């Protein structure tokens, strides 16, 4: 039911598979480009 | 007598033990989780893994050796698979993600045999007999072409396939010419070896990925001592020096006594004549550029400038011996030994400048026959340079193997389909409870084609069946999996080449690890 | 009561329950190494408190890795170290034998038998069994060079058949025999160069006829000197060839600047005097325990001469008895009789490492083993398995007497003791008879590890011996019994003589103990 009955990794180490890794890498990158977008162009803010 | 729980082992109540079959099933399940992570990172259409260092660092890689190295595991069997791949990279350099897939698939096939009442030593005995049939069959279909300087092209096509998997594929034609041209230069042809200390790999971030080039000299990250020295020269005789430019000082506990005024005035005169004596000795011999390991002085810096004689300060240890081999000069420990026959020769010594930073680098080229070359990697990302360095090391290690052994086989799955038929055909004449172990070997050997097809997007059992049916009917052992969708399953036409000793090790080394695991039955470890 | 004799915490036990609880404590030690016996034995995995795994099939190292604290069980761990110090093989055969001598006499202790009667019976049986082995030990007349090579190949092949390297026992048994005839009289164990190099295959291990040691630290210019010589002259030295102070306890007091410059030239002339003396002697390869500076490295690069430094002591001594030089602490005397010589010297690459080779020594009296595996524990188990065939052959030269194995010699002894017990009357029948029934534990474990019927086979062995087949053991490939002497399963007679004496002394000691006292802290 869990991530394989045996324990391979240590305590505190995490792993992400295909369906959830693409979720982290895609929300992490969009967050960076959203904070910065407001400072683009002749009339960008500060 | 009331045999109360008497104490036998220290900390007996905090220790655990597995025995019998349940301990053997835990090994297989632990080696099935590790080998299924590396399945996706196989072949030209594979995908790579994100790795986060313990402190704060990020690594992106496709190599099988480094992935299992930076992954921290706690299972003991999982630590055996890490060492299985590490022992492959240093011996060959290519195939380190192919061994753990085969070993993991070799253990899974033995799970059904154990459940039927089969002794594990009997399985580990039948496996070795099969590995002697596959290796003896691999020499029969091996083809050796040639290796020299004048016709280089099969060597290029060998390094083209290994680079096909890594991220460096946009420019992988250019990076296949650097790897081949930088090996036959530094490699001897009588002793048949390669000195990797003679090849320097230096990467500098910023720029473009296709700007990577091969330099036929030495590039050192330093600059001239005085800001008013000429940046380039056209005919320089390199004067390699080890000793500094300071006045001499003995190592024993010297003490110099000054008991008068004339002894004091004779000491100022001593210091200033020693500086002028040094520049006279360098200029007399005809030297044009000075290279020093230790630092200069405030006074010895102008004398070099005033005499039109540029110099480089504080260069490293290993870099000095590369300039000596490249330029053809010799290293002198004093000024008295500096003669005209101990000088190098460069054709051009420039000082390249990067963008809006203060990073200056000294380059040395246009030399005669050399035994030292450097690789200059460029790129616009931190993770691109590190992965580019790893991919180039794999390309160099493939060519080094071809010098020892010319003969090659054809990849893309062709070697595995052919090897799995020889084992299965010979297993039909072995009636001693070994046909089961031999048949299990030939079934785990076909996981490599079923990993390339699944990654490509095709059906494994539908494509793999059609390839064996075509190979038996014809007499062509060079048919593989069309991963790149080119139309022809013939690997000879598609120019897919694999070194023979690379494939031999992936079978001989992978079998022996399975013998340890099948031999281990008890575990005794503390509890947490 | 208000004043008490011993401290508060002195645990004490005595009586019949004290002794029976000791027999049941040796049943746990014997069961920890029960399944590592025979060609189909399985090794164990032990972990320390730090996390280092030690994977092995030999009794001696398994019992060393358990933190046994039971005073009675600690006798069985001490006799194992005795066996691996005298003969080196048979370690796990004295652990089952020691526990089987206590299990068979456990019921007699409960019935109220005086344990002194048991000790007299155990000592009488051991002397009657050790003398039977020497009576029927096979020897040969005029052991010629050919027949004295076949004898040690068979013995070394049998000690290897139960280990990790069991498929390649033929290839390895040829290297061990050749590695011991190079030694001369004392057969020192420090004259064999066990080296471990990661990567490769088990069939790529080589035996060299000289010395081989790893490349040490080198300074600038090391890549500018040749790495292949035809007939060099090895100069084994013990000197620091580097620019330093003459003596740590020294001081220089100069007065004028003219004497200042002469001092600086004096240190550069002392060093250059030593290097010139080496170069004039005709030497081509130089070695030194003490470090070699970079000035000396570039001196030898301009004269096509190889240099090395910081060589371990264990490697220079192995060179001396392979080339024929001597360690020189001074360069004032370098004659022709203090230099070495060989036929080839080069520096190849094996497994991403640089190694120096000194092959080609017709008067060599030492060898070196290069082991090629695929993991750190693959090489340690291969080195421990090679350490058993070394000591078996070493013991087999001083004693050219062999007996058959696979239970063939345990069963002949149990037949002789059963016949002897039926003549003497009294309570000695049930004690000697209990000694003969405990010697068949070795054949029983061979059929239990392979998965055979341990009872039907033993009924056949007991019938073949009472008819009168002396060397009829067991067979694991044929599912039956066979002649183990004609099947070339041989072992020296010294591995069973010392196994009975050690097992009988450990059993006789535990029985005599009456009570135990444990003091606090
Ligand atoms: N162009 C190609 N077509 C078909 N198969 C290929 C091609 N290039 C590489 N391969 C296969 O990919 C397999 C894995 O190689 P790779 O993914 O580079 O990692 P490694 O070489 O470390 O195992 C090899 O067995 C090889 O046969
Ligand atoms: N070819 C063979 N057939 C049957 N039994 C054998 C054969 N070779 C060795 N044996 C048995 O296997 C045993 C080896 O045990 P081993 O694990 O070496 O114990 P130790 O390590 O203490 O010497 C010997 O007692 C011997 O009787
Ligand atoms: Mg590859
Ligand atoms: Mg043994």
């Amino acid at each position: 039911l869990s991530l394989a009955p045996v324990n391979i990794f240590k305590a505190g180490a995490d792993e992400e598979r295909a369906e959830t890794a693409r979720l982290t890498s895609f929300i992490g990158a969009i967050a960076i480009g959203d904070l910065v977008k407001s400072t683009l162009g002749p009339k960008g803010m500060d | 007598e009331y045999g109360r729980p008497f104490l036998i082992i220290k900390d007996q109540d905090r220790k655990s033990r597995l025995m019998g079959l349940e301990a053997l099933k835990s090994h297989i399940m632990a080696a099935k989780a590790v080998a299924n992570t590396m399945r996706t990172s196989l072949g030209p259409n594979g995908l790579d893994k994100m790795m986060v260092d313990k402190d704060g660092d990020v690594t992106v890689t496709n190599d099988g050796a480094t992935i299992l190295s930076m992954m921290d595991v706690d299972h003991q069997i999982a630590k055996l698979m890490v060492e299985l791949s590490k022992s492959q990279d240093d011996e060959i350099g290519d195939g380190t993600t192919g061994v753990v897939v085969l070993a993991g698939a070799l253990l899974e096939e033995a799970e059904q045999l154990l459940d039927r009442g089969i002794h594990p030593i009997r399985i580990a005995d039948g496996y070795e007999q099969a590995a002697r049939v596959a290796i003896e069959h691999l020499d029969k279909i091996s083809d050796s072409v040639l290796v020299d300087i004048k016709d280089t092209e099969p060597l290029i096509q060998t390094a083209k396939t290994t680079l096909g998997s890594k991220v460096v594929n946009s420019c992988h034609r250019q990076m296949a010419e650097i790897a081949v041209n930088a090996v036959l230069t530094v490699a001897d042809m009588e002793r048949r070896d390669v000195d990797f200390e003679l090849i320097k790999v230096e990467g500098k971030v910023g720029g473009r990925l296709e700007d990577t080039k091969l330099i036929k000299g030495v590039i050192v990250d330093k600059d001239f001592s005085h800001p008013q020295m000429p940046k380039k020269v056209e005919d320089a005789k390199i004067a390699i020096l080890t000793c500094p430019f300071e006045p001499p000082k003995p190592k024993t506990k010297h003490k110099l006594d000054v008991t008068s005024v004339e002894d004091y005035k004779a000491l100022q005169k001593y210091e200033k004549e020693k500086f002028e004596e040094m520049i006279q000795q360098i200029k007399e011999t005809g030297a044009n550029l000075a290279i020093c390991q230790w630092g200069f002085d405030d006074e010895a810096n102008h004398l070099l400038l005033q005499n039109n004689l540029p110099a480089v300060r504080w260069v490293g240890g290993p870099e000095i011996e590369l300039i000596a081999i490249a330029t053809g000069g010799r290293i002198v420990p004093r000024f008295s030994e500096l003669t005209a026959e101990k000088l190098g020769f460069a054709g051009l010594v420039q000082e390249i400048s990067f963008g809006t930073t203060k990073d200056k680098m000294l380059v040395i080229e246009q030399c005669k026959n050399s035994r030292a070359v450097t690789i200059f990697i460029r790129g616009g990302n931190k993770m691109i340079i590190e992965e580019a360095k790893r991919s180039l090391h794999d390309a160099l290690c493939v060519i080094r193997n071809l010098i020892r052994d010319n003969r090659v086989v054809y990849g893309g799955g062709a070697a595995e389909i052919s090897c799995a038929l020889a084992v299965s055909q010979e297993a039909d004449k072995c009636p001693t409870l070994e046909q089961y172990a031999m048949r299990a070997f030939a079934d785990a050997l076909e996981v490599i084609p079923m990993a390339l097809s699944e990654n490509s997007g095709m059906n494994p059992i539908q494509t793999m069946t059609e390839v064996r049916a075509r190979q038996v009917k014809e007499m062509n052992p060079a048919l593989g999996i069309d991963c790149l969708h080119k139309g022809t399953n013939d690997m000879k036409q598609q120019h897919v080449i694999e070194t023979l000793i690379g494939k031999k090790q992936q079978i001989s080394l992978a079998t022996q690890m399975v013998r340890m695991i099948l031999k281990i039955d008890d575990i005794r470890k503390p509890g947490e | 009561t208000p004043v008490i004799l011993l401290k508060e915490g002195t645990d004490s036990s005595q009586g019949i329950p004290q002794l029976v609880s000791n027999i049941s404590a040796c049943q746990v030690i014997a069961e920890a190494v029960r399944t590592t016996l025979g060609p189909r034995g399985m090794d164990k995995l032990i972990v320390d408190g730090r996390g280092k795994a030690t994977i092995s099939n030999d009794g001696a190292t398994i019992l060393k890795l358990l933190d046994v604290v039971h005073p009675a069980a600690k006798t069985l761990v001490d006799i194992a170290k005795s066996q691996d110090a005298e003969v080196g093989d048979g370690t796990t055969s004295v652990t089952l034998l020691a526990a089987e001598f206590l299990k068979q006499v456990k019921p007699y202790v409960e019935e109220g038998l005086h344990p002194q009667i048991i000790i007299r019976a155990f000592r009488t049986a051991t002397q009657l069994a050790v003398n039977k082995i020497k009576e029927i030990a096979v020897t040969v007349k005029k052991a010629d060079k050919v027949e004295q090579r076949k004898l040690l190949e068979k013995c070394a092949m049998t000690a290897l058949s139960s280990k990790l390297i069991s498929q390649q026992k033929a290839f390895f048994a040829k290297m061990v025999v050749d590695a011991v005839m190079m030694l001369d009289d004392l057969l020192q164990l420090k004259m064999i160069g066990i080296k471990k190099v990661q990567g490769g295959a088990l069939e790529d291990s080589q035996l060299v006829a000289g010395v081989a040691f790893k490349k040490t630290f080198s300074y600038a210019g090391f890549e500018m000197q040749p790495k292949k010589y035809h007939n060099p002259k090895i100069a084994l030295l013990n000197v620091e060839l580097e620019l330093k102070a003459e003596k740590d306890n020294a001081e220089i007091r100069v007065h004028t600047v003219e004497d200042y410059q002469a001092i600086v030239d004096a240190e550069w002339n002392i060093l250059y005097d030593k290097l010139e003396k080496i170069h004039h002697s005709g030497a081509k390869v130089v070695l030194s325990k003490l470090p070699i500076g970079d000035v000396a490295t570039q001196y030898f690069a301009d004269r096509d001469m190889f240099c090395a430094g910081r060589v371990p002591e264990e490697d220079l001594k192995r060179t001396m008895m392979a080339c024929g030089g001597s360690i020189q602490t001074s360069v004032n005397a370098l004659s022709a009789d203090v230099l070495g010589r060989c036929q080839v010297f080069e520096e190849t690459q094996i497994g991403g490492e640089r190694y120096n080779f000194f092959t080609g020594c017709p008067k060599a009296k030492t060898c070196t083993f290069i082991l090629r595996g695929g993991a750190e524990q693959f090489m340690e188990e291969t080195e421990r398995s090679l350490h058993d065939a070394i000591m078996i052959v070493r013991r087999a030269i001083k004693n050219d007497s062999v007996v058959a194995g696979g239970g063939a010699i345990e069963m002949e002894l149990s037949k002789y003791l059963r016949d002897y017990s039926r003549t003497i009357p009294g309570k000695q029948q049930l004690l000697i008879g209990a000694y003969a029934k405990a010697l068949e534990i070795i054949p029983r474990q061979l059929c239990d590890n392979a998965g055979f019927d341990a009872t039907n086979i033993l009924n056949k062995l007991r019938a073949r011996h009472a008819q009168g087949g002396t060397w009829y053991g067991v067979d694991i490939n044929n599912e039956d019994i066979a002649d183990n002497f004609e099947a070339f399963v041989w072992e020296p007679a010294m591995v069973r003589i010392n196994a009975l004496t050690a097992a009988s002394e450990a059993a006789c000691l535990i029985v005599s103990v009456d009570e135990t006292i444990k003091n606090p802290r």
